[PDB]
């Protein structure tokens, strides 16, 4: 069972990755009661370049093939009091998602899931709240509101939307 | 901060030949992010590889990208004799892009070629404003070096003479221009102006007279 | 298709003021940082300065901090960059390019000359083809763009349709401290009666359009 992010124009087989990490931005409200809501980082490539982790791949939203953390997941920001400050997200088992040629990617929907819930553990002992929910890219251009990575010289969008929507609790 | 590249490469055709690229600060890394910039002469830099190692849809196959010994390093193997550019590093530091050198790249397998003449009077509209010169163009040749000597009748003539020094063409060949100054007056004074070139041993001469009109 | 075109430019004296600018099309321009490289004749190239999407972040080199200033213009889809206190060290082909991963799209660029010179538009005068330029059945004909300053000019033939045998030469720096350069084509002989060529000189430093025709003899 697999999460299927549709991309634009269809990948090549040998562009499957392993998403090593990706960037976050958290959802305007500071303390809405218990429920903080991030979304994929829709800003420019500068952010991804802080994060410094992205490695060679050029990439949107989730790290290709960057650099993966030692022991767990660790997330860091340059101020986390700051909504405009991005979240880099390192993750520690990268997740591969495979394209086939068809016109979309799929990712492992169990290791998705898991990775997402790691993700919200680390925010939640972050933020200090209790309920984490991932919804979709906030809008933009098709480079940032899709995961979009140049492989092979060429550039593919996929709708990143299904992998963030969902909420975790404590 | 010092970005530093080989000032010249040399490599033949078909070969193989490896630029490198240094950061003063430290060893250069995948965040770096490396560009490579080819730039032919008098165009415009032309990005053939951005992030350590992507491509572009316009970058040719024979250029990779990669990270040896933290340098940057842009491998052209498979050298094709329009590879022959000056090749930029670009180096990104923290939001301060900074270049490098260059790389002068010559592409050592360009056969010997003798140069073409041509050679034309003053215009009939020059004339008129009281002015003269005498144009001698000379193009596809190589090694680019040529030396040109102008004549009046017969004999040399050492006023009024500016030559440029060659430039590669679009066809990796040299080409250079020489004007030589005159007064209308002693234009029609004379019975022919020519032209001498000589470039590897053998001068082409060419010659126009006053007389000589349509 | 994503495209970038510089405008200002030309001479200016030393001391004095420019604004280049650069007019975008293409792409979100709001979406993208934006950088001003120069490159002095017959030198490397200098990233000289950056502007974020948001005209927030602005870096300079040192060689132009607190001279140079840049700027954009979001809604006009423009870029600027005010050159104040300019000296010999800044004339330069200005180079416009976008901030994406790289400088992936680049400015064709706008030469800058600074110089306490006269600007002065080009005396284009045809080089007619004539029997001394006529070897089997090939033609060559030109234009010679004379006393102009500063550079360049642009020669194109046929409105810019001949396309094949044009070579333009480089000018020549003349004892007089202005440029000239020839620019000609060869043609097949059999159409000088029946094909007319319109060399289109264009020194846009002097705004100087002249489209002079080269008839034979
Ligand atoms: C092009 O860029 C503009 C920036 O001016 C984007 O405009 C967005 O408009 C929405 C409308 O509700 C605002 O909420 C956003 O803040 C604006 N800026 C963004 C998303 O950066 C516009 O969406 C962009 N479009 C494309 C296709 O790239
Ligand atoms: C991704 O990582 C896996 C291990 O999880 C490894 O087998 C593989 O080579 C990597 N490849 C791709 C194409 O992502
Ligand atoms: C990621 O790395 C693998 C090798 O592990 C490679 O096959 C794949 O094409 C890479 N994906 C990119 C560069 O987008």
């Amino acid at each position: 069972d697999t999460i299927t992010l549709p991309c634009r124009p269809a990948p090549p087989p040998h562009c499957s990755s392993n998403i090593t990490g990706l960037i976050l931005t958290r959802q305007g409200g500071y303390s809405n009661a218990n429920t903080v809501i991030f979304r994929p980082s829709g800003g420019d490539w500068r952010d991804i370049a802080r994060c410094q982790i992205a490695g060679t791949v050029v990439s949107t939203q989730l790290f290709l093939n960057g650099s993966l953390a030692e022991e767990e997941v660790v997330i860091r920001s340059e101020d986390w009091r700051d909504n405009a400050k991005s979240i880099c997200v390192q993750l520690a088992t990268s997740v591969e998602i495979a394209c086939t040629g068809a016109g979309h990617c799929a990712i492992s929907r169990a290791k998705w899931a898991n990775t997402l819930k790691q993700i919200a553990s680390k925010l939640r002992e972050q933020y200090g709240a209790k309920t984490i929910i991932f919804k979709p890219s906030s809008g933009g251009d098709p480079e940032f509101v899709n995961h979009s990575f140049n492989c092979g010289g060429e550039f593919f969008y996929c709708a990143s939307t299904q992998l963030f929507a969902s909420t975790w609790f404590a | 901060t010092v970005v530093t590249q080989e000032p010249s490469l040399t490599v033949s055709p078909g070969g193989t030949v490896t630029l490198t690229c240094a950061s003063s600060t430290g060893a250069v890394t995948s965040g770096f992010y490396p560009s490579w910039f080819q730039q032919k002469p008098g165009q415009t830099p032309r990005t053939l590889i951005y992030s350590t190692n992507n491509k572009h849809s316009w970058t040719p196959a024979r250029f990779s990208g990669s990270l040896l010994g933290g340098k940057a390093a842009l491998t052209l193997s498979g050298v094709q004799p329009e590879d022959e550019a000056d090749y930029y590093c670009l180096l990104y530091y923290g939001g301060v892009w900074v270049f490098g050198g260059g790389t002068r790249l010559t592409v050592l397998g360009q056969p010997k070629a003798a140069p073409s003449v041509t050679l034309f009077p003053p215009s009939s509209e020059e004339l008129q404003a009281n002015k003269a010169t005498l144009v001698c163009l000379i193009s596809d040749f190589y090694p680019g070096a040529v030396t040109v000597a102008w004549k009046a009748d017969s004999s040399p003539v050492k006023a009024g003479v500016e030559t440029t020094t060659p430039s590669k063409q679009s066809n990796n060949k040299y080409a250079a221009s020489s004007y030589l100054s005159l007064t209308p007056e002693q234009w029609k004074s004379h019975r022919s102006y020519s032209c001498q070139v000589t470039h590897e041993g053998s001068t082409v001469e060419k010659t126009v007279a006053p007389t000589e009109c349509s | 298709e994503v495209q970038l075109v510089e405008s200002g430019g030309g001479l200016v004296e030393p001391g004095g003021s420019l604004r280049l600018s650069c007019a975008a099309s293409g792409f979100n321009f709001s979406n993208y940082g934006m950088n001003w490289v120069r490159q002095a004749p017959g030198k490397g190239l200098e990233c000289i300065s950056y502007i974020s999407g948001s005209s927030s972040t602005k870096y300079y080199a040192d060689s132009v901090k607190g001279r140079f200033t840049i700027s954009r213009d979001n809604a006009k889809n423009s870029l600027y960059l005010q050159m104040n206190s300019l000296r010999d060290e800044d004339t330069a082909v200005y180079y416009c390019a976008r901030d994406h991963w790289g400088l992936d799209y680049w400015g064709q660029g706008t030469l800058v000359t600074v110089s306490s010179a006269s600007t002065k538009g080009p005396s284009v005068f045809p080089l007619a083809p004539s029997s001394k330029s006529t070897s089997g059945g090939t033609a060559a004909l030109g234009c010679l763009v004379k006393d102009y300053f500063p550079e360049p000019v642009t020669v194109s033939w046929n409105s810019g349709a001949l396309t094949s045998g044009v070579h333009t030469f480089p000018a020549v720096l003349q004892s007089s401290g202005l440029y000239s350069l020839s620019s000609v084509v060869t043609v097949p002989s059999s159409s000088l009666g029946t094909q007319t060529y319109i060399c289109n000189v264009n020194h846009k430093p002097s705004n100087t359009k002249v489209d002079k025709k080269v008839e034979p003899k």
